[PDB]
């Protein structure tokens, strides 16, 4: 049921 | 990548020099050391991956020596030059102590060795080998050391060359 | 051709005036092989020729041909020089110019090459080693954006004279730039040890165009080999062919001088390597490897100047110019023109192995194996045809004659290809003519 | 502004800031991006392009994606808007971001998500909240055309109207011409209209992690969305598409290239899906099952494309299909549907989701841009080499093997110009010969050889030769079944020979040696396709960087090494490398074939034998 | 005697073969190749050997893809 | 024929790509990672 939503947005970050 | 390094060490046992001036002979003290400082030259001279380390061995203690003529290796024999001048100005015997710190001499060249093999970059591979000049009457107390430095010596894989003046010993044959 | 290739052809004068420099005979000491060397430091101090027998029995049996080829060294280097010994004998004794030389230099004594700069004192506006090697790569830099043409570069007109001599660049048309040759792509692609090493060989067998001495240069090479990096010394006590030659040297940035008023000269890490050729200097760190090859024939180059841009640019399409990368691919149209403008596969895989990024060299080979295969077979389709002109004998009656023929062009040399089952050869045209009348003599002689 | 060299001088409009290595992205105006591997930030910024940027080229280290307007389509579609993208390509873009790839995404951003498209009732609404733009769209003619009207001739009237179900494809042609592409949004909760199936995952079923990210991208904000996949084989593409039915559960339709496809997919339900063997039925002119009570099926596409008269059984299950409200269709091959025949069976189906899946896609015939609007945008692409990395799949080794052509062969062959050259080079006997020493050498390796020729004649010659299985037109299924069960399990039986019917007409045992002698001509997808399929994982050689094992044997100096280098395209795009070997090591020690030159005359002699007419 | 000066041109066979087939057809025109000499060698004139080459040059150019 | 199948082997064996690999062989002198099965033996 995990194939409501998925976002790897925030990985994607300043570090 | 050879790195060849030529371990001097020398007899500075002041009593058989002394006793050699006297006598008067063709061969001084000062002739061996000039003989000394022309191997190290030609032995720097040979290659530049080739180096140099010179160890005085007096009775006292254990010194680390290192116009026409080479810049480096003039400073080098200048270096050296004020070393055994350094030395033997201030050589005051003082003891009964007659045998010289063979063992010991040689302990110093394994470290510094040791030293640069730690410091040699490891693309190059390091030859090391040690030559020691015997002119004055061997030790006998450091018969135990002197062996410990011979297997630690095979252990590393140095080569000892020993040369004998007038004095025999069976301990650098066996050496 | 390395060091010993020049020193070894050269007459016995040059060679003898050259001994005259004691820095010149320790650089040929240490050049020497190691059974040389030893050789040599056992003769340091015979006064006496050795005879040729005694001196061949020290050596092992089978190293022989390493101890021949030794002796050869330093027979045609005229180290040493056989002498009548009395008594039949054939003695070897060294040359007493270049062995005493060799003793002032290594046990001291005699003048010194050249005064200190404690005389000056310290220099006023004295650089930095790394700013020297900066600036001997811009002059360097500088050289080959000329040889592309670029307007970025001008220099001097000799300079440009000087690869005309050296057959780089041919000025097909005057007033316009000549046009460089595939000898100088093919030096072009070379990296830059060698490339100043083939530049200064082409200087030195033009020596004596400029009417400068040819020992006084070999000389002040061998004395910048052992010169210190970071320390100047003084120009004074040269002669004008020096002060024109180290105005060239400080032209090509081997040197740094401030002025040419200046009376103090660096050398650079460059010059100091150049005695020894080619060989010599293995652990040279050169720039990082800007270029990335993928599988796909692309290279990626992460660099911003005009040389290695048209370095690329000499093999490969050019597809991106980014102000910090250039994205090219690696095409058979690119690389078999570049083939035909003279350039071997060879050259390009080993160029490429040069600047490789250090990316590519985690991986076990440093290209791809694929990629360097593939250029390979490009190179060699280039040139599938064998052209040979010459001309063809048919018309042998009988065997024996073309054995005999056969026999008697084998003894000129000038057969290009036989066929004994057909009869049938070819020779050179221009030992035609030599073969054709020796085979009407032999009609004449039956 | 191009350059002298050929390079297209970007440096005025890329402003380059310090921050070079922390951020690894170059972004060319053209549209191409450029990402290093090994730049740390390598993963992150590979999930971010993957939904954003179409990928070209995967080679190790420099990959290039590209920017298309169906890529920001497909990222709207996921739910990422215009500022986060600009925001994360700036703090990864090396240089600055042009303003005209910057104009180019706000002008495709704004029009994205306006029109929807809706299908209740078998009527199909187009309706959007900007009655403008809809206002807008009536004054096109060919819209007006395919708008349904009333049987008097006259147009129907939040505010939506329904279209005519035969000209919903010549509409989506034309959205694009109107810049507003269709939302194909599907209420996977909401759905009332048809029910729900007892269809689940039993526990045996595992997804891996691209499996799983794959369908997280295809059901944006929990609702199904149409769209294509590309999935390599062997990857358990059956099973993404058994747990994609499981998932939305509804009215499931797949369809296939042959029943064998079929077949497979009957049994991967029954491997993975809970739904009962009653409701599965297959629309098969031999297996036929009724369409009543069946939950989901499975065809084909000649069964649905057959245009002449079918059987009067056909006309039913059409008739029920038609009535039926298929919420979700599933497509394999996508790259067959641009035909004409198998497009209008999607007109003729109606269908709320439509799923593509496909192992690739480059058509030589380009017909893919108008495929975008067929389906969808490509949803998802899994990199080759990263799965090779993970174990997933078996990493190939690949060889391509020159034979030097005979020279009375290479004189024939420079002496035929027409299409009979083919078998001039297709026959080599030094090629024969390599093939029979490559042969032994597996064999003796024990390993399981597939020969792929193309040709039926040179393909039967060469089995006939070696005294090997073939396989070839007509195929009577029985014997072909049977040999593949030889196959599979026996022994004596390791090398089969498969004509082009290989490819997707049935399913191939699981191999390591794939020796490919014929080609099509070029068909860079076909043959990619077929090697794909031919090999798989096999345990026991994972850990070895080469555990397949793919041979092309091309005649050197023909016309074959032009189309092996145009076929091999897109290999190389995908990262994987061919190897040139001329010589074959052991081959003069080994006896082989047409040893004598006679025997390569008579080889000869039966070739020209073939003339054109064969 | 009657001895002619030409060009050696060695190559593979088939490139032996091809050369056979231009003079045959007479592609290069006027008939060039005036003898063979070895299954690997051939001797012609050298005044239509730069064509003949250009010739060989675009086969192996239609043996190839542009990229 | 023996010699036919001599003439054969050393035809197709140095036909094109053999007639300057064989020469730069004997003018000249990751591999292993990257060699095939049947190249390795």
């Amino acid at each position: 049921r995990w194939e409501g939503g998925y976002e790897r947005t925030w990985e994607i970050l300043k570090e | 990548d050879e790195l060849n390094l030529l371990v001097i060490v020398v007899d500075a046992n002041p009593i058989w020099w002394g006793k050699q001036a006297l006598k008067e002979s063709q061969f001084t003290l000062s002739k061996c050391i000039d003989a000394v400082m022309v191997l190290g030259n030609s032995h720097l001279f040979m290659n530049r991956s080739n180096k140099l380390a010179v160890i005085a061995s007096h009775i006292q203690e254990s010194r680390f020596l290192y116009d026409g003529k080479y810049e480096l290796l003039t400073s080098a024999n200048e270096v050296i030059v004020e070393e055994i001048k350094d030395l033997m100005t201030k050589s005051d015997i003082k003891g009964q102590h007659t045998e010289t710190l063979l063992a010991g001499s040689l302990a110093k060249a394994l470290c510094y060795i040791h030293r640069m093999n730690k410091e040699v970059k490891d693309n190059q591979e390091m030859k090391s080998r040690i030559l020691v000049i015997k002119a004055a009457e061997d030790s006998a107390l450091q018969y135990m050391n002197f062996m410990n430095v011979i297997f630690a010596a095979q252990k590393q894989n140095i080569l000892i060359d020993a040369c004998v003046l007038d004095s025999d010993s069976g301990l650098l044959q066996q050496a | 051709r390395n060091l010993q290739e020049f020193l070894g052809g050269l007459s016995p004068g040059v060679l003898d005036r050259l001994y005259g420099h004691p820095a010149t005979c320790l650089a040929v000491f240490r050049e020497l092989p190691s059974l040389a060397k030893n050789w040599v430091m056992r003769m340091l101090f015979l006064e006496q020729p050795l005879p040729q027998a005694a001196v061949a029995l020290w050596v092992k049996k089978e190293f022989s041909k390493a101890q021949e080829e030794s002796t050869g060294l330093l027979s045609g280097l005229r180290i040493w020089h056989t002498q009548l010994l009395p008594g039949g004998l054939q003695g070897l004794i060294l040359n007493p110019i270049f062995r005493q030389n060799l003793r002032i230099a290594l046990l001291g004594g005699g003048k010194a090459w050249s005064d200190d700069t404690s005389q000056l004192g310290p220099d006023k506006h004295a650089r930095d080693v790394p700013s020297l090697d900066k600036y001997a790569e811009e002059r360097w830099e500088v050289v080959l954006h000329f040889m592309v043409g670029s307007p970025s570069a001008a220099v001097s007109q000799d300079l440009a004279q000087l690869l005309s001599q050296a057959g780089l660049m041919k000025s097909t048309e005057p007033g316009e730039p000549p046009c460089i040759t595939s000898a100088g792509f093919q030096f072009l692609l070379l990296d830059t040890p060698a490339q100043l090493w083939y530049f200064m060989l082409q200087y030195l067998q033009t020596a004596q165009s400029r009417g400068m001495d040819l020992v006084e240069i070999l000389s002040f090479l061998f004395q910048l080999s052992f010169s210190t990096l970071g320390k100047d010394y003084s120009v004074e006590g040269m002669s004008d062919s020096l002060l024109n030659f180290l105005q060239h040297l400080r032209e090509f940035g081997l040197v740094f001088q401030r002025k040419r008023k200046s009376r103090r000269y660096y050398p650079t890490r460059l010059a100091i390597n150049l005695s020894s050729g080619v060989s010599g200097a293995g652990g040279t760190v050169h720039q990082p490897g800007f270029i990335v090859v993928e599988t796909n024939y692309r290279l990626y180059a992460y660099t911003e100047s005009e040389l290695q841009i048209a370095l690329i640019a000499l093999f490969s399409e050019m597809l991106y110019r980014f102000p910090n990368m250039v994205v090219a691919q690696v095409t058979r149209e690119s690389v078999q023109q570049a083939i035909a403008s003279g350039i071997t596969a060879q050259q390009i895989i080993h160029f490429l192995r040069t600047r490789a990024h250090p990316v590519m060299l985690k991986q076990t080979p440093v290209l791809p194996p694929t990629i360097t295969d593939q250029i390979r077979l490009w190179e060699l389709e280039r040139d599938r045809l064998r052209f040979t002109e010459g001309v063809l004998y048919n018309q042998f009656l009988s065997q024996v004659d073309f054995e005999l023929l056969l026999a008697h062009a084998r003894e000129l040399g000038v057969l290009v290809f036989e066929n004994s089952a057909k009869r049938l050869m070819v020779v050179t045209p221009a030992g035609h003519s030599d073969v054709k009348r020796f085979w009407k003599r032999q009609k004449h002689s039956s | 502004k191009v350059d002298e060299y050929g390079a297209k001088d970007y440096r005025l409009q890329m402003p380059l800031k310090d921050d070079h290595t922390s951020r690894p992205l170059w972004v060319a105006p053209d549209g191409h991006i450029f990402l290093e591997a090994f730049s740390p930030v390598y993963k992150y910024a590979q999930d971010f392009l993957v939904a954003i940027a179409e990928p070209v080229c995967r080679p190790t280290h420099v990959h290039e994606y590209k920017l298309t307007a169906y890529s920001l389509y497909a990222a709207v579609s996921v739910g990422l808007q215009t500022s986060d993208i600009t925001e994360y390509l700036r703090k990864l873009s090396k240089t600055g971001v042009p303003d005209g790839i910057m104009q180019f995404i706000k002008l495709c951003t704004v029009s994205y998500g306006k029109v929807k498209l809706v299908l209740k009732h078998n009527r199909y609404f187009v309706e959007s909240c900007h009655p403008d733009v809809i206002q807008h769209l009536l004054q096109d003619p060919v819209i007006r055309e395919c708008r349904l009207r009333n049987s008097e001739g006259e147009a129907t009237e939040t505010v939506s109207f329904e279209v005519k179900q035969e000209m919903i494809e010549e509409l989506q042609k034309r959205c694009i011409h109107l810049e507003y592409p269709l939302l194909a949004e599907y209420d996977f909760r909401n759905d009332s209209v048809n029910p729900d199936i007892n269809i689940d995952l039993k526990p045996t079923a595992v997804l891996r992690p691209y499996q799983e990210k794959s369908l997280r991208k295809m059901f944006g904000n929990g609702r199904a969305r149409s769209g294509v996949i590309v999935l390599p084989c062997g990857a358990g593409k059956s099973l993404v598409g058994v747990t994609a039915a499981c998932t939305v559960r509804k009215r499931c339709l797949v369809l296939g290239n042959s029943a064998v496809s079929v077949e497979q997919w009957k049994a991967q339900f029954k491997m993975w899906s809970t739904i009962d063997d009653s409701q599965i039925c297959r629309f098969t002119s031999d297996a036929k099952d009724k369409p009543i009570g069946c939950s989901v099926a499975i065809s084909t596409y000649s069964m649905l494309g057959h245009t002449t008269k079918r059987s009067w059984e056909a006309e039913r299950v059409m008739e029920w299909l038609k009535t039926q409200e298929w919420g979700l269709m599933i497509l394999d091959e996508v790259h067959t549907i641009p035909a004409k025949m198998f497009r209008r069976v999607l007109t003729i189906v109606q269908a709320h989701c439509k799923l593509g899946l496909t192992a690739t896609l480059v058509r030589e015939d380009d017909k893919i841009v108008d495929l975008n609007f067929l389906i969808g945008p490509k949803l998802y692409e899994a990199n080759w080499m990263e799965l090779q990395n993970n174990g997933y799949i078996a990493k190939v080794q690949c060889a391509e093997v020159w034979c030097p052509m005979s020279p009375e062969f290479y004189r024939e062959y420079v002496a035929i110009k027409t299409k009979k050259r083919i078998l001039l080079y297709t026959m080599n006997p030094n090629k024969f010969r390599a093939c029979q020493f490559l042969i032994k050498f597996h064999e003796r390796r024990n390993d399981k050889i597939i020969v792929f020729a193309d040709n039926v004649f040179a393909l039967k010659e060469y089995a006939i030769r070696l005294n090997k299985p073939y396989i070839y037109g007509p195929t009577s299924q029985g014997e072909r079944m049977q040999i593949l069960q030889n196959f599979k399990h026996n022994p004596k039986i390791n090398t089969i020979f498969i004509s082009k019917v290989g490819d997707t007409s049935f399913d191939l045992p699981e191999a390591n040696v794939l020796i490919q002698i014929s080609s099509h001509g070029g068909s860079r997808r076909q043959e990619a396709q077929r090697l794909g399929r031919v090999l798989r994982a096999k345990k026991g050689m994972v850990a070895e960087e080469y555990n397949a094992f793919f041979y092309s044997l091309v005649s050197q100096d023909t016309q074959e090494m032009a189309y092996s280098t145009k076929r091999q395209r897109f290999l190389v795009d995908q990262g994987y490398s061919f190897k040139v070997i001329t010589k074959l090591a052991g081959m003069e020690e080994e006896d082989l074939a047409f040893s004598t030159k006679e025997e390569q005359q008579q080889l000869l002699q039966k070739v020209l034998a073939a003339t054109d007419l064969d | 005697v009657n001895v002619l000066k030409g060009v050696l041109i060695e190559c593979d066979p088939a490139m032996k073969q091809f050369l056979l087939y231009l003079d045959e057809s007479n592609a290069l025109g006027k008939k060039f190749i005036i003898q063979d000499i070895d299954d690997t060698h051939v001797f012609v004139i050298a005044e239509l050997v730069n064509v003949l080459q250009e010739r060989v040059g675009e086969l192996m150019d239609q043996n190839a893809f542009s990229l | 024929g023996t010699s036919s199948q001599a003439e054969a082997a050393r035809i197709l064996a140095a036909s094109w790509p053999q007639n300057r690999e064989d020469e730069e062989k004997q003018k000249l002198k990751a591999a292993a990672s990257h060699l095939f099965p049947f190249e390795k033996l």
